[PDB]
């Protein structure tokens, strides 16, 4: 019932949030957010909407890259997508594009605690002054 | 130096020891070279056999990390002080605590015993030390006068009875009758954490981060500075045969001719078999009463064991 | 200026062998 | 080759780092269990 | 004059660990003559102890390598000291000698 | 899929895993079994020596 | 100003001194020893002690137990806490 | 928080209790050089010269090492009009040890009258208090800005009685020839020169090809014969 | 004079630069510094028990 399609608004008001609060803090940021809650705004940060994220197409290098590992350990996306430095769900699809295009009066009274300053070779006698 | 001074033999890691789960932080030893004990973050105090350094025996009951710890010579007891704030007397006829000195605010730093009178004499990080009087558990005097955290203390029979060192630098010199300072010396830049009193000369030596300076007595006049390594320096510790050591945080240990400054030899020791290399210096050492070993206590959980070379030269 | 300290403010308050590939092809 | 993380060292032996010369002893436990004295009383 | 106690005895250790860390680095780090980080390298100090307890690198790109190897001495050391009593508290509940309700599950956590 | 969260339930002597996941995977993979163990039963898979068995 | 309150901690205990006696480890004799002699001897007692203590005609695989001797491991004492061999051992036995 | 409160009683000229606050804070903290510095400034600022005076003198009794209190301190004496008071000071000031130039300042108070002689004291014990080369020159210097060249002619032979064969270089012998360069005694320091050269450490190059530049230079003030040795 | 001021006469103060100076040597030993002696210890000892 919660689940569904991601707004543009829920999305840039997530960007918003997780800049002020932070990344740890998921309760606070699903807080604000109406119809989704906290472990889909956090994996919808780290699958998506996370900069680091990168989204452009792949080169050739990423292409061999991918490939290669893909036949060296089949079906695992979570440990190739750092290898290669992609979102596992974009690789995937890449991977799927790939072979399908393949074929208190202490202070105001009295002065509190009193020290008269010592007297030093000099003539304080005289010194006195003036008000306000 | 006099003429190229007093040629003193190097020394060499005999032995280590293992099977503490924290820091040791202190070694003492027993006035028999029987046994020698030591205290740890883990909150025990362990006897070590000297000789063949097995483990004897090990205490239980400090709630906190001890931190220091002395063996009377004129009576069968330890005394240990602790991160805790606890000082405690235990009688080694049935190894259980019989007193319990109670009243620093802080953690204990340091300790030490009158080596004729029977007081004992604390140093906190509450910038106190305190003369206890073993006997009835009392504070006999309350030593004002640091504004931080005294580190090391040590006590004497003749002349300023107690020798002290804090944080904030500077040396105070008690009158222990008084409770009393007779002299504040203030001439390290930085924390004073050791001292040593020279077992013949009538001298005393203290170290900080920067330097490590001898004294005369009393009134500390000035004498020598030795200057040579540079580390913060935990534990200075001296021979009758004039060798002064001096321990750090680093790791490092220097050997020192207390005569001259001479410092014959350099040490830097290897960590242990795990650890990691910054988990390294000696936060204390001593030698037995033979003066044929020293012992020191590791940041990486050991006891190393240093014996002089007999080829040398 | 070696003793600048960064300001720790607060977060709260890969590589792989190649083995896998000789595995991986011979089975 | 190949280790399995069940050994996989890390560190060096404990002998090796010391170098021979020294004697390296790991005591655990203790002996002399604790009824024992240390200091044994006059009699 | 207060004594240690199973209530007080983990704000004890933290207490008398910030300062061993403060009067031994301040009395041994200094020369910023000013004030020295205080606030900060306690800061760095905490930081590390809850990336130790994430178990996540802690790597600072600017800092003093003494300052480094301080704060991975004493992180390492309070990690012995949590990890050692975690350790005895598995094995009191094993042989069923405590009952309380707050170690058993901290206990839980730790391990 | 998505990430699991885990927990220890406490025995007392021996802790157990515990393991969450998200309910679509959970519904998914939970009638992925039924239909595992009912052909693998169907088939034969399991010799009979391997007893944590329905039978008995 | 010494106030009349008291405590019950502080009350008289263990009012004698228990002094060292002669064969406890008395001064006296402390300083008449020659430690180092003493040391010695008991070091090379200990030293010798030490001495004087010292068809299946079908399957997938040969042996794999052929030089496997248990190795050093909990020899080794390591200053680390989640590398120590404790550690191993007590993570092993308490999660599952 | 020390500070503010006592500058505002000061402001509403409730000075003595201004004092009680800055004791108060010296209490607290001995050390701190600015809480000086503001304590006894609020004193000069009401006129209070001797509070001043006392304030100055405990300043430097407790805390020898703060130039900034000496400094602070001969000012106000000489700004008071007691030049003698302010010796006194500087030599309290000197029995320190202190820095190059803590001297130079006793030095130029002194010049501020004419008081030469009593400059030239001054620097016959600052040369050995910190005998450095450049400040034997200095002094040299010194003695030939106010046309003493028979003593300045003695303060090198001194210099370089002094220092010896074991350590001398460059400058201080560069300097001395260049001083008897002035003197016209053009002889006399190709003796020098050479003599004094040869006594002791040539070739350091660095050092030796100055030399040899200023003799080239002094010469000058057939005759290319090294030219070619040099190029050989 | 100042330093002293609060203080008697007798409780010393240390103030002029010389204090800080320093004295070298003093030999292997020499009367100066001692233990005040065995008999002067005792005596302080049994006054201040
Ligand atoms: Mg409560």
């Amino acid at each position: 019932i919660k689940g569904g399609v991601w707004r543009n608004t829920e999305d840039e008001i997530l960007k918003a949030a997780v800049m002020k609060y932070g990344k740890n803090q998921w309760s606070r940021i699903a807080s604000l957010l109406h119809r989704k809650s906290a472990k889909q705004c956090k994996a919808r940060w780290y699958e998506w909407l996370d900069p680091s994220i990168k989204k452009t197409e792949w080169s050739r290098e990423e292409e061999e890259k991918l490939l290669h590992l893909a036949k060296l350990m089949p079906t695992q996306w979570r440990t190739i997508a750092p290898i290669i430095g992609r979102t596992a769900a974009q690789c995937l699809e890449h991977y799927e594009f790939l072979l399908d295009k393949a074929a208190g009066v202490d202070y105001n009274a009295e002065i509190p605690f009193e020290k008269k300053p010592a007297l030093g070779f000099y003539d304080t006698s005289e010194e006195n002054y003036q008000a306000l | 130096t006099m003429p190229k001074p007093q040629w003193h033999p190097p020394w060499k890691l005999y032995r280590v020891i293992s099977g503490h789960l924290g820091w040791v932080r202190c070694i003492a030893v027993e006035p028999g070279n029987q046994w020698f004990v030591t205290g740890s973050a883990d909150r025990t105090i362990k006897i070590w056999d000297l000789a063949s350094g097995k483990l004897k025996l090990s205490l239980t009951g400090h709630i906190s990390t001890v931190r220091g710890v002395i063996v009377s010579t004129r009576s069968p007891y330890l005394f240990s002080c602790g991160e805790d704030k606890q000082v405690k007397c235990w009688d080694l006829e049935y190894n259980k605590v019989i007193r319990h000195y109670h009243g620093h605010l802080s953690a204990v730093y340091g300790l030490d015993l009158h080596p004729t009178i029977d007081v004992l004499v604390t140093c906190s990080r509450d910038s106190t030390a305190r003369i206890w009087d073993v006997r009835t558990k009392a504070s006999v005097h309350t030593l004002s006068g640091h504004t931080n955290a005294v580190a090391t203390v040590r006590c004497q029979a003749a002349e300023p009875q107690i020798i002290t060192g804090s944080h904030d630098t500077t040396i105070r010199l008690w009158d222990l009758v008084a409770g009393k300072t007779r002299v504040t010396l203030t001439n390290h830049k930085k924390s004073v954490r050791a001292v040593v009193l020279h077992p013949r000369h009538y001298t005393f030596a203290s170290g900080s981060p920067d330097n490590i300076k001898q004294w005369k007595f009393p009134d500390g006049s000035f004498i020598q500075n030795l200057s040579g390594h540079n580390a913060i320096i935990n534990t200075l510790t001296v021979n009758s045969d004039g060798v002064l050591v001096s321990g750090a945080d680093n790791g490092t240990m220097h050997l020192w001719d207390w005569r001259t400054g001479y410092n014959f030899q350099r040490v830097h020791a290897a960590v242990q078999p795990g650890s990691l290399d910054s988990e390294s210096g000696i936060f204390a050492c001593a030698f037995d009463q033979s003066e044929s070993r020293l012992l020191t206590a590791e940041a990486d959980k050991t006891i190393k064991v240093y014996r002089e070379d007999d080829t040398a030269t | 200026q070696e003793w600048k300290i960064p300001p720790c403010i607060s977060n709260w308050k890969v590589h792989i062998n190649e083995n896998f590939a000789k595995l991986a092809e011979a089975l | 080759e190949v280790v399995l993380h069940e050994d996989k060292k890390y560190y060096p032996t404990a002998e090796e780092v010391y170098g021979p010369e020294v004697e390296t002893i790991v005591q655990e436990e203790d002996t002399q269990p604790l009824t024992e004295p240390i200091i044994k009383p006059v009699k | 004059a207060k004594t240690v106690t199973k209530q007080r005895v983990e704000s004890h250790f933290d207490l008398e660990l910030r300062a061993a860390v403060m009067h031994d680095i301040l009395d041994m780090m200094p020369e910023g003559i000013k004030q020295n980080k205080a606030r900060t390298i306690l800061q760095h100090l905490s930081e590390a102890w809850r990336c130790w307890k994430a178990n996540i690198p802690w790597k600072v790109p600017g800092l003093p390598t003494p300052i480094e190897n301080m704060i991975l001495r004493y992180v390492k050391a309070k990690a012995d000291w949590w990890t050692n009593t975690a350790h005895y508290n598995r094995e009191r509940i094993r042989r069923g000698a405590t009952v309380d309700k707050t170690v058993c599950k901290k206990n839980l956590g730790r391990l | 899929f998505k990430e699991v969260g885990i927990e220890f339930m406490d025995l007392y002597s021996h802790l157990v895993p515990v393991y969450d996941v998200e309910p679509l995977e959970k519904i998914t993979d939970a009638y992925l079994d039924q239909y595992l163990w009912y052909e693998a039963d169907k088939r034969r898979l399991f010799p009979p020596w391997i007893k944590p068995a329905d039978t008995e | 100003q010494l106030s009349k309150q008291y405590s019950s901690r502080d009350l008289p205990s263990h009012t004698k001194i228990k002094y060292r006696q002669t064969t406890q480890d008395a001064p006296e004799e402390v300083r008449n020893r020659d430690f180092r002699r003493e040391l010695e001897e008991r070091e090379r007692a200990a030293a010798r002690e030490k001495n004087r203590d010292r068809w299946d005609d079908d399957v997938v695989f040969k042996n794999c137990a052929k030089g496997v001797d248990d190795q050093k491991k909990d020899k080794r004492f390591v200053n680390d806490t989640l590398r120590s061999e404790f550690h191993k051992k007590f993570m092993e036995k308490y999660i599952k | 928080n020390w500070i503010k409160y006592a500058q505002w009683e000061e402001s509403l000229k409730e000075i003595q209790r201004a004092r009680s606050i800055y004791e108060r804070a010296l209490d607290v903290d001995y050390r701190n050089i600015t809480l000086w510095l503001k304590y006894a400034e609020m004193e000069m600022k009401n006129r209070q010269v001797n509070h001043a005076r006392n304030i100055w003198d405990r300043a430097i009794t407790t805390l020898p090492r703060v130039n900034q209190f000496w400094y602070k301190y001969t000012y106000m004496e000489e700004m008071l009009g007691n030049v003698a008071g302010a010796r006194q000071v500087f030599e309290r000031w000197m029995e320190w040890q202190p820095e190059e130039q803590a001297w130079h300042s006793y030095i130029n108070f002194e010049l501020r009258y004419k008081e030469v002689d009593r400059a030239r004291t001054i620097y016959e014990r600052f040369v050995l208090v910190h005998p450095d080369v450049k400040n034997w020159i200095k002094y040299a210097r010194f003695e030939e800005k106010h046309a003493y060249f028979a003593h300045a002619r003695k303060v090198y032979e001194r210099a370089v009685e002094f220092f010896g064969d074991e350590h001398m270089d460059e400058h201080l012998y560069v300097a001395f020839a260049k001083f008897e360069e002035n003197q016209k005694e053009f002889e006399r320091v190709r003796v020098i020169y050479k003599y004094a050269l040869d006594r002791i450490s040539k070739q350091e190059l660095f050092k030796n090809y100055t030399i040899f530049e200023k003799k080239f230079g002094d010469r000058r003030g057939k005759r290319r014969f090294q030219y070619e040795e040099e190029v050989k | 004079a100042i330093a002293r001021q609060g203080q008697s006469k007798d409780k010393v103060i240390y103030s002029k630069y010389t204090d800080l100076v320093p004295k070298e040597v003093m030999n292997a030993d020499d009367p100066d510094l001692q233990r005040p002696d065995e008999e002067a210890i005792k005596e302080i000892t049994e006054k201040t028990r």
